[PDB]
RNA sequence: CUAUCUAGCGAAACCACAGCCAAGGGAACGGGCUUGGCAGAAUCAGCGGGGAAAGAAGACCCUGUUGAGCUUGACUCUAGU
RNA sequence: CGUGGAGGUCAGUGACGAAGCCUAGACCGUAAGGUCGGGUCGAACGGCCUCUAGUGCAGAUCUUGGUGGUAGUAGCAAAUAUUCAAAUGAGAACUUUGAAGACUGAAGUGGGGAAAGGUUCCACGUCAACAGCAGUUGGACGUGGGUUAGUCGAUCCUAAGAGAUGGGGAAGCUCCGUUUCAAAGGCCUGAUUUUAUGCAGGCCACCAUCGAAAGGGAAUCCGGUUAAGAUUCCGGAACCUGG
RNA sequence: GUCGAAUUUGGGUAUAGGGGCGAAAGACUAAUCGAACCAUCUAGUAGCUGGUUCCUGCCGAAGUUUCCCUCAGGAUAGCAG
RNA sequence: UUGACCUCAAAUCAGGUAGGAGUACCCGCUGAACUUAAGCAUAUCAAUAAGCGGAGGAAAAGAAACCAACCGGGAUUGCCUUAGUAACGGCGAGUGAAGCGGCAAAAGCUCAAAUUUGAAAUCUGGUACCUUCGGUGCCCGAGUUGUAAUUUGGAGAGGGCAACUUUGGGGCCGUUCCUUGUCUAUGUUCCUUGGAACAGGACGUCAUAGAGGGUGAGAAUCCCGUGUGGCGAGGAGUGCGGUUCUUUGUAAAGUGCCUUCGAAGAGUCGAGUUGUUUGGGAAUGCAGCUCUAAGUGGGUGGUAAAUUCCAUCUAAAGCUAAAUAUUGGCGAGAGACCGAUAGCGAACAAGUACAGUGAUGGAAAGAUGAAAAGAACUUUGAAAAGAGAGUGAAAAAGUACGUGAAAUUGUUGAAAGGGAAGGGCAUUUGAUCAGAC
RNA sequence: AAACUUUCAACAACGGAUCUCUUGGUUCUCGCAUCGAUGAAGAACGCAGCGAAAUGCGAUACGUAAUGUGAAUUGCAGAAUUCCGUGAAUCAUCGAAUCUUUGAACGCACAUUGCGCCCCUUGGUAUUCCAGGGGGCAUGCCUGUUUGAGCGUCAUUU
């Protein structure tokens, strides 16, 4: 039970945050939690995803297949992956959206403020 | 892409003119080549430049009126604080403290005693 | 208190061949002409419209809350009772449940969750556990989304980190002797609910 | 109309009554809103117990003249009685009434020993000093019922 | 009528960018609703009252 | 020129359920009830006996402690003078 | 008996199919109703003890929505009238072209405008809908193009009128009143060419303003030109006002 | 019928609801006039018309008294549960 | 002649300010009628709706020209209570207060009327500088028809005696409050069904975290959050807790006894009459007129008047928090509320489309699928489309899309039918069927 | 005997009930006090590479500047260096700005996108005429200033 004053249990604005989110605030909602090898070298759990990581599949049909992230579609609520596709009948090939909670990081995409913010959570690098 | 700001407040007022009747002209072309190519959207970088090279000049004259106005009063009117219109109106701190010798006395004579009730 | 009468309509009266319910005027938009402020008129004001000065709360006599407070106490004790309410009460050694006061002074959950097993509190918990429901009716979306029921209810004559410990076990309460709430003690009007007394506790009912 | 073996009745309600209607549904949010604006001043004057020293006063209409009560204030004769002066003692936590008038010794000589209790139980500290904690009460009116 | 006021053909040229189907690709966009133009005004079907 | 027949297009009023009579009795003038006469699919163009046909909660009459327009030495007032 | 919702309990049913819907299939109850089987469907829902109410419909010329018989019926008949052939097309009584026969008959079924409309104008593509038959056509649909002025108007004046101001009423939104018990305004010429206009002067007494695309009023004609504009463009030839 | 005028008519303008305008019909004042239209008071009041929703079980009437601006209504006694 | 005063002007003179919007809640002003009275006119709705003026975060009121008759109380506001009472009232219908007692909150007060006269000491504004919600220097002006100092009835002032006691401002760090940022646990282990596990079964882990939401189905442990704490950033100022600098001041306040005084408000109070208003009765307030005082005076003391007493306050002048109100604005938390004809008129490009000259009037309309994977390709057709093929867990989901009722309709099957049909008891016949063995 | 009519079933229609949902409404509680002549509310017209509307904005026009976060936006196209970054975003925040024409609306007007005057400057051989750019020109009222009017009035003269 939550203590605070300040939180609602009230399911209607819990959805409609989430549906009006802004794309700033999406970013932390597409967190992907990191796998086990991950976990144990930096010491964090999940972080916010972005677009040149490479993640697993846990769940859904596209189970085992590992792939690199193609973009970060925030207006969908999704995640693309490269190599993870459907062909349609039209010899076409269109993207297949993954949900990041459905995804396992396998090596972050190193930048200066991904470093900076490992620290700021607690990460041993 | 664009113009940085942050570039255009080391130059002077005069270079900023010559930007400024620079990039007039080179929107000028973009839209003579717009209408006969389907879609351009280098249009849009040119015109945000030129508001940022405009917004960077307008202030470089607001501040150079500033110093010129500073330390006296009867600033100019759009240079003042536009809190609000009932505030603004509104009486001073100093003009609101102002107290009667009469009170005054009694201020300082007799001010409200911290006390304590345990024994 | 508005809701179906924001409107100007009028009724056409008769000769005009249709009922003599009042009726939008104007034209052109094909909402004029029809029904209004009716409960039978679609988009009229329903009948009788609820107003807030209706009697919510009742006021009980003290006597009778210190009356039913004592009963549903006294029915704590009778484990024929208590299993017919269902809490899981077999193999309990003997009602009242009384435990050392030791159990007034845990701090973690993880400790106090093992405490109540070892009494013999193992079986109503699970009971909680596995009871997780969805509401049948509309109450889903009007947050009330989840059922299930309610187990043991411990009782302090102290706090000292016991109210902490059990706040997040389903299907537990804890309450002090003062207070001994009759919500608590015989839910849905019936009697007979599970009770960890402290050793504490037990003395201070005197 | 009328009817039945039934008593008269008044009730009032041929105006647009059901305007003027109030229902407190908050009853309990102003008693939690009181109790904190009632320790948000007791931090602010913190020391003082957030009332004045009332004194003890026998009520008027003989109905209620056999009971006494707490009055408004300290009767200038009897904040002169116990030697005080009233633009100080109103900064001591003492209610003075400008405008009663003692007319009773022994309800006079009562305000003034209350009075007398009053200044042997406070600690009144300097403008300047050290000030120490001094472990504050809430209310005069319970330290001398 | 032929000679206007500035005011007249001011509102009939607002009026005249107005009167166009809906873009094709606003229908191709994610979450969107809005199936055709429900503002769309013809001369001969009802007047503007200008 | 219609009506008529054809290709195309294509409504409304109205409709408890419906549609053969005689007499009877019956809310004192039945399509239905009783006793009789009778009674054969599906139908077309006409017709104005009937359906007390349709069109309107009778505008006449009366009742209502329901009105309004108007009048006057009605009652009670009032602008102006 | 049944319905929406609430407290308790059946550690109740359920994606191995909840709820709903359909079923001249079965069972229980006097009945309200309850239960089962089969089909369809896809995510929630019941038994029992209690609590609570926006809780049960055949009707109110009830309300909103939907649908019939009537019925392939009434009808689609005012305004003199069509016919032959070719072209196009899947398709021609209706489109285009030609021919023939007719009509409006100059207070026209012709050529321009005012009010009104607003793109209906013109081109290209095009027929799901609309043109109460049709449709290849359209004032429809989709996409675009098109309105060029010193001289034509407005713009100026005033009319019947409207209406600020100085004031006077009115609690007040506002009413009166347009020269009224107003210190009501501005033009010519000088003087100095530290020079702005102070200063020489005289003159003037009316008096805000709005109000007519048919009243009053400075001045442009011809020829040519576009898919669609012209006293407006082009060529030529003019006039007026101001400086 | 009238058809050179008490003629016809456009545009402007004035006159606004117990008010206008009327060669006078209670006519006209936006298909509305013997008091326009719009919103609000307003869910205006009705002794009058119409309707008023599930089952079974048990009981079971009255149209009569007196008073009432009382006679299509109430109060009252009686009948009923 | 020149320089003033009074009064009145002018200027695109320097600096400002009012307007308008919103208006739920407040302060006034104006003001109905519908209705009830079983009619109706006084009465009631109602001192209300509509109309007008004027504010705030609350407003307004507010420190007695009060209440009371007590053994007196002591600003105002609000609650409970007094009380459906005293009283009013075609004494009918009906209306209808306040004192007293407990609680919330509590806070007080200041102007006029006085010669500083051994000294306009005062205040605006202008200009220069400075540490600018401002200070200082200088200069016109306001101002003797009174601007500063001094005191407000509870007092107080001018003198005499005696002596004491008590004091201001500027920097710094914290604290308080507000806004805001960040960090802070535990399975995605195995088997089955399923398109998808978020389901069922086994085994665990965390819990001051089993609120809620998301992800392909009911997820404490997959994600965001949640719980408990930690660490930052920007703002308000004295509300206060410490550090420090200036000594304000040859100043101010309080206090005992004696003496002399003690100014306290006018076209105002008050009276008559009229009207309206009230619960206010031989007149509750208010306002109109006419009359219009006073100083041991005057106002009040709820039956008019004359006479004698007594009680309590100080008007014609003024400021003031909190307790109270709030369908408007902003930001939140909720519900035994409604669920797309319901709930606001409006879940959607709704005050929109649309109607009227106008003022105004005003809808309809949510749901494919987890994912468009929105049907490639072949074939018939002028095309729309059809038939195959395909996607999808499902086209008994094809943008006429969840499910998909009834009225009404087509096709197939069965049966009956001489001017209706439908119904009841009973059985024949045909079809179908449960039980029991 | 067909047809036709009627009844029922299956399948297919018409229609949009029911069932299950809900970024909506409604009601209650809590906290706060903040429009406008320094130009409000409101209105008109415009602004995107491709938008009619809604939403956003104003000729600097789905926006500029500043701060934070830190890699997207997305229907399509395009741009990539801006990706260990003084830096993407239809991001949040927002203290600097722009803010067309109006509007209490203010030079005079307004059913006109009508008509003047003043100040500085530029061009046409120009204080005067025409044009351009920039700044102005409402009313009531208060305080101050300056030029004044009145045998209203004092003093002083000659």
């Amino acid at each position: 039970a939550k203590q605070s004053l300040d939180v609602s249990s009230d399911r209607r604005k819990a959805r409609k945050a989430y549906f009006t989110a802004p794309s700033s605030q999406r970013r932390v909602l597409l967190s992907a939690p990191l796998s086990k090898e991950l976990r144990a070298q930096y010491g964090i759990k999940a972080l916010p995803i972005r677009r040149d990581d490479e993640v697993l599949v846990v769940r859904g049909s596209k189970k085992g297949q590992e792939g690199k992230i193609s973009s970060v579609y925030r207006l969908k609520f999704a995640v693309q992956v490269d190599k993870v596709t459907k062909e349609k009948v039209n010899g076409a090939s269109v993207p297949i959206n993954l949900h990041p909670s459905k995804l396992v990081i396998t090596k972050l995409h190193l930048d200066k403020d991904r470093k900076a913010l490992i620290q700021r959570k607690g990460g041993k690098l | 892409a664009g113009v940085k700001a942050y570039e255009l407040r080391t130059k002077s007022k005069e270079q900023l003119a010559s930007q400024l009747v620079d990039l007039k002209k080179e929107l000028a072309e973009l839209k003579v080549q717009k209408l006969s190519r389907p879609s351009l959207p280098k249009i849009k970088t040119v015109r945000k430049s030129i508001a940022c090279v405009l917004t960077v000049i307008n202030e470089q004259q607001r501040e150079a009126v500033r110093q010129l106005y500073k330390g006296k009063k009867y600033q100019p009117k759009d240079l003042r604080a536009k809190k609000t219109r009932a505030l603004r109106r509104a009486l001073t701190k100093f003009e609101a403290s102002q107290v009667t010798e009469k009170q005054r006395k009694k201020q300082i004579a007799f001010p409200q005693r911290k006390y304590a009730i345990k024994a | 208190e508005k809701a179906g009468h924001q409107t100007s309509a009028e009724s056409w009266g008769t000769g005009r061949a249709v009922a003599r319910i009042p009726r939008v005027g104007g034209g052109g938009t094909g909402r004029s002409g029809q029904g209004a402020f009716g409960n039978m008129c679609r988009g009229g004001r329903m009948f009788a419209p609820t107003k807030t000065w209706r009697k919510w709360n009742v006021k009980v006599n003290h006597n009778e809350k210190r009356y039913a407070t004592a009963s549903a106490i006294a029915a704590t004790a009778v484990a024929s009772l208590v299993l017919a309410r269902g809490h899981r009460v077999e193999k309990i050694p003997e009602i009242p449940l009384v435990v050392s006061t030791d159990l007034e002074s845990i701090q973690k959950t993880k400790e106090a969750v093992a405490a109540l097993k070892a009494v013999g509190a193992h079986s109503d918990l699970l009971k909680v556990l596995k009871s997780k429901k969805l509401r049948a009716g509309k109450g889903k979306y009007r947050n009330r989304r989840w059922t299930q029921r309610r187990g043991p209810l411990v009782v302090y004559a102290e706090d000292n980190g016991i109210v902490k410990a059990l706040r997040n076990v389903p299907g537990v309460e804890t309450a002090n002797v003062a207070s001994l709430n009759l919500l608590q003690l015989a839910p849905g009007a019936h009697l007979g609910r599970f009770v960890i007394w402290t050793e504490a506790a037990f003395t201070k009912l005197d | 109309a009328i009817s039945k073996n039934l008593p008269i009745l008044k009730n009032h309600f041929r105006k647009h009554w059901q305007e003027r209607v109030k229902v407190h549904f908050d009853q309990a949010g102003k008693k939690v809103s009181r109790r904190n604006a009632r320790a948000t001043r007791a931090a602010k004057i913190a020391p003082r117990p957030l009332d004045l020293l009332r004194p003890v006063v026998r009520a008027p209409t003989v109905k209620y003249n056999r009971k006494v009560r707490a009055g408004r204030g300290f009767t200038l004769a009897e904040v002169k009685a116990a030697g005080l002066t009233a633009a100080y003692a109103r900064t001591i936590g003492i209610a003075v009434d400008h405008r009663r008038q003692n007319r009773n010794q022994e309800i006079f000589d009562a305000n003034v020993q209350r009075l007398k209790e009053y200044q042997s139980k406070i600690i009144v500290f300097p403008r300047n000093g050290k000030a120490p904690e001094a472990e504050q009460v809430l209310s005069a009116a319970a330290t001398f019922p | 009528a032929a000679q206007k006021s500035f005011r007249i053909k001011q509102k009939m040229a607002k009026a005249k960018k107005q009167n166009r189907p809906l873009p094709q690709w606003i229908r191709l966009r994610t979450n969107n609703t809005i199936r055709y133009n429900a503002k769309r005004r013809n001369w001969r079907r009802t007047k503007m009252n200008i």
